[PDB]
């Protein structure tokens, strides 16, 4: 299946409270594996997945030196952006970035990407061709021009295509027991009464992995997609995920509805009834 | 393996 | 951009009084990232609380998970209290074990 290596970077200024807070979080698929926080007592890139213990001390020294470099780089960016937007030095501002690469089952590259945002709004992003940039506004146009003359896309492309890909393959190998496992969901339904002779049927899917799953409610074989409440899949604290979907039905008509659970850890879908 | 040399805006 | 946080409180396994479990407080879709999250047991703050799974969605809004271990009882009550600049007063969400 596809696999990805992603890094979420966030730089937040905080006038009057010192230097900006800087954080970097790394993920291999839906699994947090590394993290860096500048507010930490002792800021160092630390492991978040047990399989990362296979990396020598020179790994952590390199990643930490790198992060501290990124931190300074972003402090500058927060100053520059105030200029571009004619803003004051008194407010708090945020820069977010996502960078990554995705590979297929055979380990070849599917795609690479890097996107920036300022104050929760798109700023500049690398195009699919991995050669050109696209700016969301006038300010981003200034950066686009600077980056085109300095030839940044070629350096970045070297990373997304090589380094990112090769290290991703290594992580999947060293941590295959964790990253290549499959936990099957365990489902159940709950009943809650409401006014006007109606009820809320909720179907729960628990402790599964990977995060991708499909939960549907059915009546007469038709998947009731319009009239169905649902929550985004969420982590449950131990590396697995959970999700639920509910439907309000006429009192005493409960048995006419069923819940179907589709997941790669299920040879045949689960069908539940209350 | 995190990226470095993030170009300045 | 200012987005109000969604607070979801739930456990890893279906509650069984006496068996250990994990209590989660998932705070999603908020901006700015400035936020204070607290987990409580009978009105007192739980000290051993881990923060993880930090990320942001397509619209750039933040996601963060707070979790701690716990063994339910039929008389203890749990809740997650959150403070964010999009709300006048801190919001408390109680764990609904019958959901």
């Amino acid at each position: 299946g596809p696999h990805s290596l992603r890094y979420f970077v966030t730089a937040v200024s905080r006038p009057g409270l010192g230097e900006p807070r800087y954080m970097e979080v790394g993920y291999v698929d839906d699994t947090e594996f590394v993290r860096f926080d500048s507010d930490a007592e002792n800021p160092r890139y630390e492991p978040r997945a047990r399989w990362m213990e296979q990396e020598g001390p020179e790994y952590w020294e390199r990643e930490t030196q790198k992060a501290k470099g990124n931190e300074q780089s972003f402090r500058v960016d927060l100053r520059t952006l105030l200029g571009y937007y004619n803003q004051s030095k008194g407010g708090s501002h945020t820069i977010q970035v996502i960078s990554g690469c995705e590979v297929g089952s055979d380990g070849r590259l599917l795609r690479g990407y890097q996107q920036y945002a300022y104050d929760g709004c798109d700023y500049i992003a690398l195009n699919e061709d991995l050669k050109t940039w696209t700016a969301a506004d006038m300010a981003a146009l200034i950066t686009k021009h600077k980056w085109e003359q300095a030839g940044e896309a070629e350096r970045l492309r070297a990373y997304l295509e090589g380094t990112c890909v090769e290290w991703l393959r290594r992580y999947l190998k060293n941590g295959n027991a964790t990253l290549l496992r499959t936990d099957s969901p365990k489902a159940h339904v709950t009943h809650h009464s409401r006014p006007e002779d109606k009820v809320t049927l909720r179907c729960w899917a628990l402790g599964f992995y990977p995060a991708d799953i499909t939960l549907t409610w059915q009546l007469n074989g038709e998947e009731l997609i319009q009239d169905m409440e649902l929550v985004e899949t969420r982590p449950a604290g131990d590396g697995t995920f959970q999700k639920w979907a509910s439907v309000v039905v006429p009192l005493g008509k409960e048995q006419y509805y069923t819940c179907h659970v589709y997941h790669q850890g299920l040879p045949e879908p689960l069908t539940l009834r209350w | 393996f995190a990226p470095g040399n993030y170009p300045a805006l | 951009i200012q987005k109000t946080p969604q607070i979801q409180v739930y456990s890893r396994h279906p509650p069984e009084n006496g068996k250990p479990n994990i209590l989660n407080c998932y705070v999603t879709q908020f901006h700015p990232p400035h936020i204070e999250i607290q987990m409580l047991k009978n009105g007192k703050k739980i000290p051993k609380v881990e923060m993880s799974d930090m990320s942001f969605s397509k619209d750039w809004s933040f996601y963060i998970l707070a979790h701690t271990e716990f063994t339910p009882t039929e008389t203890d009550t749990y809740a997650c209290r959150v403070k964010h600049d999009s709300m006048a007063e801190p919001k408390t969400v109680y764990w609904d074990r019958d959901m």
